RNA sequence: GGAUAGUGGCCUACCAUGGUUUCAACGGGUAACGGGGAAUAAGGGUUCGAUUCCGGAGAGGGAGCCUGAGAAACGGCUACCA
RNA sequence: GCGGUAAUUCCAGCUCCAAUAGCGUAUAUUAAAGUUGUUGCAGUUAAAAAGCUCGUAGUUGAACUUUGGGCCCGGUUGGCCGGUCGGAUUUCCAACGGGGCCUUUCCUUCUGGCUAACCUUGAGUCCUUGUGGCUCUUGGCGAACCAGGACUUUUACUUUGAAAAAAUUAGAGUGUUCAAAGCAGGCGUAUUGCUCGAAUAUAUUAGCAUGGAAUAAUAGAAUAGGACG
RNA sequence: AGGGGAUCGAAGAUGAUCAGAUACCGUCGUAGUCUUAACCAUAAACUAUGCCGACUAGGGAUCGGGUGGUGUUUUUUUAAUGACCCACUCGGCACCUUACGAGAAAUCAAAGUCUUUGGGUUCUGGGGGGAGUAUGGUCGCAAGGCUGAAACUUAAAGGAAUUG
């Protein structure tokens, strides 16, 4: 989520061990680190362009992605810097030899490299436990905005 | 079929196999697309127009002599209403029925039709709402329905 | 209904309605078989010799013995117009 | 009955059917060119008009609406096509 | 409202046969119906059929003999695991030597015998005996 | 197609509906209500031992006329009091009050045997031995 | 940040208002350790699994700890309750 | 249902029947039960359609979008021969499958690495009057997949396969004297050893991997904020 | 809670009948019956028969809409009309005859197209009593409505048809 400020905390925010020698007058102020999570996921430019901090960013932070890669549909974005997706799926009761609709919500961290609104299909990746619930991290938006601007005023 | 009744009435138009021509129909898209617009411009609903073209003139199927459905002529020329006209007319009726209900609290039958009429509105509203033609969160309320029509 | 090697096994291969080609079973005692005569030169009817039709008791009961005969006799050569394939 | 052509129904029994229950379905209305010989030129009219079709140049009349088929006015003539 | 267009077409075929008729009119046809219609015929269960062409959803006239007792539809197109197919045939075909369960696979609509030989499976559509 | 949802996803409904309807099954209900453990004089067990409080003379139901010899027993693990039949000619002469006896069911699944009203149990042993054995002559009833 | 072998509201501080639910959350019951399996034989099912193998939990009930590579151990200790 | 005086049911004697080192009885559960019904019930009068309509969840939901035709290679059953000293393959023949083409036809994609394959061909030719046949470098196939970049509308189904504990189950082999079992055993020079074994299957829901692209969803270009360059 | 309160008339009081007669029949007649503003939510609220869709069979009436017709009648001068007549077509309330078919039958054009058992979907029943009882919840001014068990008892209860 973030938005604005960057130094909005009691502790000074910084990328660990990414020194900038004040003696060397430079143009970029802060040297910034980044990587690619791998598995073929492009690291969005907003991660390399940005100045947000986030130690739980999969491109600019100290996490790794390894394990289940899942996709789900965004259903809540009220948490700051983390979301809840719903993964729906059908479930085969035998005996009746058909299925019933089930689901589970899955809480997932979300780097301010992405701007997510509710309804977006998103691909997330497996994480070291990041928080009490969260064990996943948004890792690409396979969506956009769900055609909102083609809902406008009048002729 | 028959949504809010137990009618079983199969009445309808029977459109011809002939998806073009009428061959004995001279004139031209030119002439008739313009024809649509001037009426749209008067203030008529595409339906009223499709009719006032079916009788006075030779416009059998407005989509045929002009490869377009009348409501698309209208939008394309920016003549298209706030809300679709079926929805427009449902709402317009609900208002007048309501107006009767307010002056006639004793008329339970009218209360019953209002529900019906409003229920259709609400389903329809949802359709258009689902398919972009209305904004998400477009809503119908009595309190503000009267303004919508007139 | 043969078997392992040629050999026609199990008896009675049954008749068939000439109008519906369903089986004509035993207790079907409503069914029928109509022998129409083979005629020759100047009136006269070659006896022993027939063009033969079989009709299911069903068909008869359903009132279609007569029409379904018109159509059969005609398109086998023994009716001249009478019937129509269009309605 | 029991055996027939459903692919080639006879003219007059298809004719008498309902316009949606014909083999392929189609209308059974028609258009006409009508004239009230005060004016010279002649307008195109629908057999089931709903709209009381005014004439081209004058505000005379022509046909009134009905149950179905329009009822034309006193001294006029027509033709299908 | 019209629920399984196949269902009606199948059922109609059956009612004309049972009342001894030789032709049906069916409405409204579909890819699937034809592809079904086509399987029966391939095995003699019906004559020929004409797609008449309203500018709508279609009609068909089937020409049927009498070799046909029932041609029903399986109303939820269940899934079959190529093992399971014996189970279906066994449950609704009169003997293990004629009659077909036609179904629907990646490799096309096709009776179970063909579907056996090609070695594919999928959903189950209907049957003919 | 009267009734049950036939759809391919209608599984959930189909089970719950079943769930809800087994309750009309008389001994599906018994089973999960624990009517054994809760009601029933015995635990939910095959037999139960008890103590003979008094010897009764239950008169049989119609159209039979007879006196059916029975003992009121107080189940040990319970104090639940229960009247029990004492099968075969005599045998009531084998019991006496305060004796311990082995009750057992009548094989009608709860439910009175026949013209004995109320009695849902029968005696199998007394003072540890078995009526049956006593009845024949094979064995003798213990001292005190 | 502290604590841990180490992630992690695991704990603390500051901050925010979130998290779950008729696709049954939350609560109640279970005469409930879970599985491999067992019984009943057209099939579909129904019922059962304390119990020879695998996993977990316990050592009268709780809690705490010493030693140690490994125990919150009970044929170790300490305290309370019985 | 028997017994209230000739009791085919009680108490016995005789005789008889059923299962038999075993056979009653009690409780539970399973089959019989299509009396819980997905397969598969019933509901006018036997138990059961809510007085009525609206309606959310839920389930359900008309038709239509590469079809039809042409050529190529190579498989496995089966026939009619057997060339052979029980089984063998060539051409002849069906029939049923798999693969790649060309028909206006993404195969995601550019950049080499590679080539396995012919429009090649460079000579000619074992040899049946030759397109029956393959070794064979010098202009001319992509994709068979490497690895590096740049990017990919979502799903359900279904195939095949991996990853898998044993005992249990199904089942092969072996004559524990039989059998339940067990996993042994079997040959001899039985005086200094020879040897076959200790299979196979099922293991599904989920996750993984690969083929298919019917059926059923999803997304797309309409205030063009479209698509290619 | 107002108003209205002709009539008929729960209650009650009477005349009679009766062994009795708290009744039936007769008289008086409170509430009620009607209406407004609020409640209540139940009837054998019935077709004891869910709704949507497809298909399967003959007949004559009728109700509404429609198309056709050198139909009849209205006369005026012939039309226009209106009503009537005949054929067709949709959609109604129904009746008739059938039996392809269904069913335990009575019967049923659905209650048919089901062991040749699958178009979609909702709801209810699972032997009889106990009992719509107890308990909790809830709605109601009340009366009561909705939801709704067990123990225990029991071999039947029940349905259609036949002969008596
Ligand atoms: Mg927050
Ligand atoms: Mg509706
Ligand atoms: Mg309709
Ligand atoms: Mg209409
Ligand atoms: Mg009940
Ligand atoms: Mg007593
Ligand atoms: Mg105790
Ligand atoms: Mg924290
Ligand atoms: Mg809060
Ligand atoms: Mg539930
Ligand atoms: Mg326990
Ligand atoms: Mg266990
Ligand atoms: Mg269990
Ligand atoms: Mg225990
Ligand atoms: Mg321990
Ligand atoms: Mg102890
Ligand atoms: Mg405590
Ligand atoms: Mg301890
Ligand atoms: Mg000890
Ligand atoms: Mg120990
Ligand atoms: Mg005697
Ligand atoms: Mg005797
Ligand atoms: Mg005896
Ligand atoms: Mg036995
Ligand atoms: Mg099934
Ligand atoms: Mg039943
Ligand atoms: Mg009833
Ligand atoms: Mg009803
Ligand atoms: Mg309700
Ligand atoms: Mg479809
Ligand atoms: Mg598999
Ligand atoms: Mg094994
Ligand atoms: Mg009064
Ligand atoms: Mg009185
Ligand atoms: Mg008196
Ligand atoms: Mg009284
Ligand atoms: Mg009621
Ligand atoms: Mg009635
Ligand atoms: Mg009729
Ligand atoms: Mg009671
Ligand atoms: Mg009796
Ligand atoms: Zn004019």
């Amino acid at each position: 989520s973030t938005e604005l400020t960057v130094q909005s905390e009691r502790a000074f925010q910084k990328q660990p061990h990414i020194f900038n020698n004040p003696k060397v007058k430079t143009s970029k102020r802060t040297k910034r680190w980044y990587k690619n999570a791998g598995l073929g996921f492009k690291t969005p430019k907003t991660a390399i362009e940005g100045s947000y901090i986030d130690k739980k960013c999969p491109f600019t932070g100290l996490v790794s992605i390894r394990g289940k890669i899942l996709t789900g549909t965004v259903v809540s974005t009220k948490m700051h810097r983390t979301i809840v997706i719903r993964r729906a799926y059908l479930h085969y009761i035998p005996k009746y030899n058909r299925y019933e609709k089930r689901h589970k919500n899955v809480p997932v961290h979300v780097s301010p490299a992405f701007r997510v609104q509710v309804g977006d299909i998103v691909t997330v990746g497996q994480c070291r436990p990041i928080s009490k619930t969260v064990r996943f991290n948004v890792v690409k938006v396979s969506a956009a905005a769900g055609k909102a601007n083609k809902q406008f005023a009048k002729f | 079929g028959r949504m809010h009744s137990a009618g079983k009435g199969i009445s309808s138009s029977a459109i011809p196999y002939s998806r073009n021509a009428p061959a004995w129909f001279k004139l031209s898209s030119e002439s008739v697309i313009e024809q649509i617009v001037k009426y749209a411009r008067k203030g008529l609903t595409p339906s009223q127009i499709g009719v006032l073209l079916r009788d006075a003139h030779g416009v059998t199927q407005a989509r045929v002599i002009t490869g377009n459905k009348i409501m698309r002529i209208l939008k394309s020329n920016g003549l298209a209403p706030e809300i679709p006209e079926d929805l427009y007319y449902l709402i317009k009726k609900a208002v007048s029925v309501r107006k009767h209900l307010e002056r006639n609290r004793k008329d339970k039958d009218a209360k019953f039709r209002l529900i019906l009429i409003e229920s259709r509105i609400h389903r329809l509203a949802r359709y258009y709402r689902t398919v972009a033609v209305l904004p998400p969160n477009w809503k119908y309320e009595s309190a503000t329905a009267s303004a919508l029509v007139n | 209904m043969e078997n392992d090697k040629g050999q026609l096994v199990e008896l009675y291969v049954p008749r068939k309605c000439s109008a519906t080609n369903r089986i004509i079973k035993a207790d079907d005692h409503a069914s029928v078989q109509i022998n129409v005569a083979k005629v020759d030169e100047e009136g006269r009817a070659i006896p022993g010799e027939y063009v033969t039709y079989a009709l299911s008791g069903y068909v008869r009961s359903r009132g279609e013995s007569d029409d379904s005969l018109n159509r059969l006799a005609q398109n086998d050569g023994l009716l001249k117009n009478v019937w129509s394939y269009s309605r | 009955v029991l055996v027939q052509d459903l692919l080639h129904p006879t003219a007059a029994s298809e004719a008498r059917k309902h316009k949606l229950k014909t083999l392929v379905q189609g209308p059974r209305s028609y258009f006409l060119d009508v004239k009230c010989p005060g004016c010279l030129n002649i307008t195109t009219v629908f057999s089931h008009a709903q709209t009381a079709v005014t004439c081209e140049s004058c505000s005379t009349i022509l046909c009134t609406p009905t149950g179905g088929k329009a009822k034309l006015s006193e001294g006029t003539s027509f033709r299908r096509k | 409202t019209r629920s399984s267009v196949l269902a009606d077409a199948l059922n109609a075929i059956n009612n004309a046969e049972k009342t001894g008729k030789r032709q049906v009119l069916i409405r409204p046809s579909s890819k699937v119906i034809i592809k079904f219609l086509q399987v029966m015929q391939k095995h003699g269960y019906i004559g020929e059929f004409e797609y008449i062409d309203d500018h709508r959803s279609g009609k068909i006239v089937v020409q049927l003999n009498g070799r046909l007792n029932k041609c029903g539809v399986i109303s939820p197109r269940f899934n079959v695991k190529i093992g399971d197919i014996e189970k279906w045939t066994a449950n609704l075909l009169p003997a293990r030597q004629f009659g077909y369960v036609i179904l629907t696979t990646s490799a096309g609509i096709m009776d179970h015998e063909e579907a056996r030989r090609k070695h594919v499976s999928g959903k189950i559509l209907g049957f003919v005996y | 197609g009267k009734g049950k949802p036939r759809g391919l996803n209608s599984a959930r409904k189909l089970r719950v509906h079943r769930r809800n309807n087994r309750w009309a099954e008389n001994n599906y209900k018994k089973r999960l209500l624990g009517t054994a453990f809760k009601s029933s004089p015995f635990g939910g067990s095959s037999h139960a031992k008890g103590i003979v409080l008094e010897k009764l003379g239950i008169e049989s139901k119609q159209p039979n006329s007879a006196i059916r010899k029975c003992v009121r027993v107080q189940l040990i693990k319970n104090g639940k009091k229960v009247t029990a039949f004492v099968p075969n000619d005599g045998c009531l002469n084998f019991v006496d009050e305060n004796d311990e006896v082995l009750l057992a069911g009548f094989g009608r699944k709860g439910k009175a045997k026949g013209d004995i009203p109320g009695v849902r149990f029968k005696v199998v042993k007394v003072s540890g031995v078995s009526l049956l054995a006593l009845w024949k002559e094979k064995k003798e009833k213990p001292r005190s």
